[PDB]
Protein backbone atom coordinates (compact mmCIF):
# COMPACT_ATOMS: atom_id res chain seq x y z
CA UNK A 1 0.00 0.00 0.00
CA UNK A 2 2.93 1.86 0.47
CA UNK A 3 4.79 1.69 -2.47
CA UNK A 4 1.72 2.31 -4.31
CA UNK A 5 0.62 5.45 -2.34
CA UNK A 6 4.83 6.59 -3.07
CA UNK A 7 4.05 5.76 -7.34
CA UNK A 8 1.81 8.88 -6.59
CA UNK A 9 3.97 10.83 -6.31
CA UNK A 10 6.93 10.98 -8.84
CA UNK A 11 7.78 14.70 -8.37
CA UNK A 12 9.57 13.84 -5.56
CA UNK A 13 9.94 10.46 -5.36
CA UNK A 14 10.95 7.74 -7.61
CA UNK A 15 12.76 3.98 -7.83
CA UNK A 16 10.90 3.20 -4.86
CA UNK A 17 11.06 -0.82 -3.92
CA UNK A 18 11.77 -2.92 -1.41
CA UNK A 19 15.46 -4.18 -0.45
CA UNK A 20 14.08 -7.60 0.14
CA UNK A 21 13.01 -10.84 -1.23
CA UNK A 22 9.24 -11.80 -2.29
CA UNK A 23 7.55 -14.65 -0.87
CA UNK A 24 7.86 -17.89 -2.84
CA UNK A 25 6.39 -21.21 -3.09
CA UNK A 26 6.98 -23.81 -0.02
CA UNK A 27 6.44 -27.38 0.42
CA UNK A 28 4.61 -28.56 3.56
CA UNK A 29 4.68 -32.20 4.76
CA UNK A 30 1.92 -32.33 7.91
CA UNK A 31 2.35 -35.29 9.71
CA UNK A 32 0.06 -37.13 11.23
CA UNK A 33 0.77 -38.32 14.84
CA UNK A 34 -1.89 -41.30 15.29
CA UNK A 35 -0.47 -43.23 12.58
CA UNK A 36 2.96 -42.56 13.76
CA UNK A 37 2.07 -44.05 17.16
CA UNK A 38 -0.12 -46.86 15.90
CA UNK A 39 2.57 -48.09 13.37
CA UNK A 40 5.38 -47.93 16.01
CA UNK A 41 6.93 -44.85 14.63
CA UNK A 42 9.39 -41.98 16.81
CA UNK A 43 8.55 -38.49 15.53
CA UNK A 44 12.23 -37.88 16.61
CA UNK A 45 13.21 -40.23 13.51
CA UNK A 46 10.30 -39.46 11.32
CA UNK A 47 12.15 -35.68 11.36
CA UNK A 48 15.61 -36.84 11.93
CA UNK A 49 15.54 -38.94 8.65
CA UNK A 50 13.74 -36.27 6.63
CA UNK B 1 0.25 -38.09 24.48
CA UNK B 2 -0.67 -42.03 23.68
CA UNK B 3 -3.30 -43.92 21.84
CA UNK B 4 -5.47 -46.74 24.43
CA UNK B 5 -5.75 -50.17 23.56
CA UNK B 6 -9.39 -49.53 23.05
CA UNK B 7 -8.86 -47.14 19.79
CA UNK B 8 -8.95 -43.94 21.92
CA UNK B 9 -6.79 -40.64 21.81
CA UNK B 10 -5.18 -39.11 25.29
CA UNK B 11 -4.91 -35.67 24.19
CA UNK B 12 -3.42 -32.71 26.68
CA UNK B 13 -6.20 -31.14 27.55
CA UNK B 14 -8.10 -33.86 29.16
CA UNK B 15 -5.42 -34.20 31.99
CA UNK B 16 -3.91 -30.85 31.93
CA UNK B 17 -4.83 -27.26 32.03
CA UNK B 18 -2.84 -24.97 29.63
CA UNK B 19 -3.31 -21.32 29.76
CA UNK B 20 -1.10 -18.41 29.00
CA UNK B 21 0.50 -16.87 32.58
CA UNK B 22 3.44 -15.78 34.04
CA UNK B 23 7.07 -17.51 33.85
CA UNK B 24 6.97 -16.04 38.10
CA UNK B 25 3.82 -15.55 40.07
CA UNK B 26 6.37 -13.85 42.63
CA UNK B 27 6.48 -10.53 41.40
CA UNK B 28 3.45 -8.39 41.71
CA UNK B 29 3.19 -4.65 41.07
CA UNK B 30 0.48 -1.84 42.23
CA UNK B 31 0.37 1.75 41.58
CA UNK B 32 -2.48 3.36 44.51
CA UNK B 33 -4.20 0.35 44.98
CA UNK B 34 -4.11 -0.38 40.98
CA UNK B 35 -2.78 -3.25 38.73
CA UNK B 36 -0.33 -2.68 37.10
CA UNK B 37 3.98 -3.29 36.19
CA UNK B 38 6.69 -1.41 35.35
CA UNK B 39 10.13 -1.35 34.71
CA UNK B 40 13.18 -1.11 37.08
CA UNK B 41 16.10 0.81 35.67
CA UNK B 42 19.54 0.96 36.78
CA UNK B 43 22.89 2.76 35.52
CA UNK B 44 26.02 0.98 33.66
CA UNK B 45 29.31 2.28 35.31
CA UNK B 46 30.12 5.59 33.51
CA UNK B 47 27.20 6.77 32.48
CA UNK B 48 25.24 9.65 32.68
CA UNK B 49 21.43 10.10 34.53
CA UNK B 50 20.04 12.06 32.66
Amino acid sequence: QLLAEAAKHPDMLTSVRPNGLEDTPQFKIDIDQEKAQALGVSINDINTTL
Amino acid sequence: LKVNQDGSRVLLRDVAKIELGGENYDIIAEFNGQPASGLGIKLATGANAL
